[PDB]
This record gives structure tokens, C-alpha cells and sequence, in this order.
């Protein structure tokens, strides 16, 4: 599913961005 | 509502400057979204074009998709602001590929979904973080 793989891909950079900014 | 207005003002004004290259706490916020938007674009250059692809946006109006895959990223029941500002971001990366596909794509249906999303669906959220002031707090750099 593309709308699986695409959700995914935003989840993992937002989180990225979040943990960085969190630390 | 204001926190609906405030909001749809802060990502449309960036979603347009990011296409062309053009309150108090509204400034903040775009003050905010340049700085770490602009870092989210770079170095996800690769990942955002994959994922432009894969949502195969036709037009302007083309935003359907764009709303179920945005509502399905918050389906986990995670709210952080590193999620919005990547969804933010990736608005801008698609509003750039549209401007540069149709020089007179109107950036607006795509703020609309974008903030429908964010304001409809996490707005007691977003309310309790102080709205925008959240945001600014967050990704504050001394
Ligand atoms: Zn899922
Ligand atoms: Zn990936
Ligand atoms: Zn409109
Ligand atoms: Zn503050």
C-alpha cells in the first residue's frame, strides 16, 4: 500500500525532527 | 475561528513564499517554519520526492490523497510537533513541484487540507500547547 509506505516516511523524519529538538 | 484563521495565514503565507521566493505570534511562527522547514526540505530532498510520486498529486485540487495519508500518520494517537512541521514542510516541497508544473497553481486547496487536518483533528491539542507559541517554544535556538 503506497498511503502505508508514504505515512511511514513522514512518521520517521517527524520523529526524527521531534527527538532532536526534544534533546 | 482564530485559532483556524491564525493557523490557515501562518501555512499559506509559507507555502507561498516557498513557491514563488517572496499576529505578533504569526511572525514567530513563520520566523520558525523558514528556519527548521527549510532544514526538513534539505537533506529529505530524496525522501519527499518518493513520496510525491507515490501520492501522484494531478493538480491544485489534487488534495484527497494528500488528507487521508496525513490523517493516517496521526492515526497512532502520536502528536508532536516534529510530525506537523514535516507535514508542514512537506506542503511547501509539493507546493514548489506545483508552481513549477502550472506557474499559476493556486498554493491554497493544499494549506486548506493541510490546516483542515492539523486545526480539525488535533485543535484541543494545539490549544493546551498554547497553539503557536507551542510551536515556537519547541524549536526555539539559542
Ligand atoms: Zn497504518
Ligand atoms: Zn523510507
Ligand atoms: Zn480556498
Ligand atoms: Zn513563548
Amino acid at each position: 500500500r503506497p498511503e502505508i509506505w508514504i505515512a511511514q516516511e513522514y512518521r520517521r523524519i517527524g520523529d526524527e525532527f521531534n527527538a532532536y529538538y526534544a534533546r | 475561528d482564530d485559532l483556524y484563521r491564525q493557523s490557515l495565514e501562518i501555512i499559506s503565507r509559507y507555502l507561498r513564499e516557498q513557491a514563488t521566493g517572496s499576529g505578533a505570534a504569526g511572525r514567530r511562527a513563520l520566523e520558525t517554519l523558514r528556519r527548521v522547514g527549510d532544514g526538513v526540505q534539505r537533506n529529505h530532498e530524496t525522501a519527499f520526492q518518493g513520496m510525491l510520486r507515490k501520492l501522484d498529486i494531478k493538480n491544485e485540487d489534487d488534495v484527497k490523497s494528500l488528507s487521508r495519508v496525513m490523517i493516517h500518520v496521526f492515526s497512532d494517537g502520536v502528536t508532536n510537533w516534529g510530525r506537523i512541521v514535516t507535514l508542514i514542510s512537506f506542503g511547501a516541497f509539493v507546493a514548489k513541484h506545483l508552481k513549477t508544473i502550472n506557474q499559476e497553481s493556486c498554493i491554497e486547496p493544499l494549506a486548506e487540507s493541510i490546516t483542515d487536518v492539523l486545526v480539525r483533528t488535533k485543535r484541543d491539542w494545539l490549544v493546551k500547547q498554547r497553539g503557536w507559541d507551542g510551536f515556537v517554544e519547541f524549536f526555539h535556538v539559542e
